[PDB]
């Protein structure tokens, strides 16, 4: 039981590192997507002013 | 018998750590799906 639980812990932490990396990636992606949407709004604003 | 008791206590502590990691992971995957959806939505917004 101990050994099986330890193996499960190991694989579980492996997938945890995988998904933590993916989370960092996708959170940063959403950050930049939102910022660039706002900047696109700024760009339309400037063009319309012109 | 005593060694069995102590090692089973250690196993139970291992299980507690494992399930703590598991609930963390469930939160993480929920965040993953939510963030993918948010990225796609804001990308479509930016496309417009």
């Amino acid at each position: 039981e101990k050994d099986y639980l330890q193996k499960k812990y190991n694989e579980l932490q492996e997938e945890k590192s995988k998904l933590e990396a993916q989370i960092n990636l996708l959170t940063q992606s959403l950050r930049q997507t939102e910022t660039e949407a706002g900047r696109a709004e700024i760009d339309k604003r400037n063009i319309e002013d012109q | 018998q005593m060694a069995n008791e102590l090692m089973e206590r250690q196993n139970i502590q291992q299980i507690s750590d494992n399930k703590h990691i598991e609930e963390q992971l469930a939160e993480k995957k929920a965040d993953v799906e939510i963030l993918k959806n948010q990225v796609s939505a804001f990308a479509s917004d930016l496309s417009s």
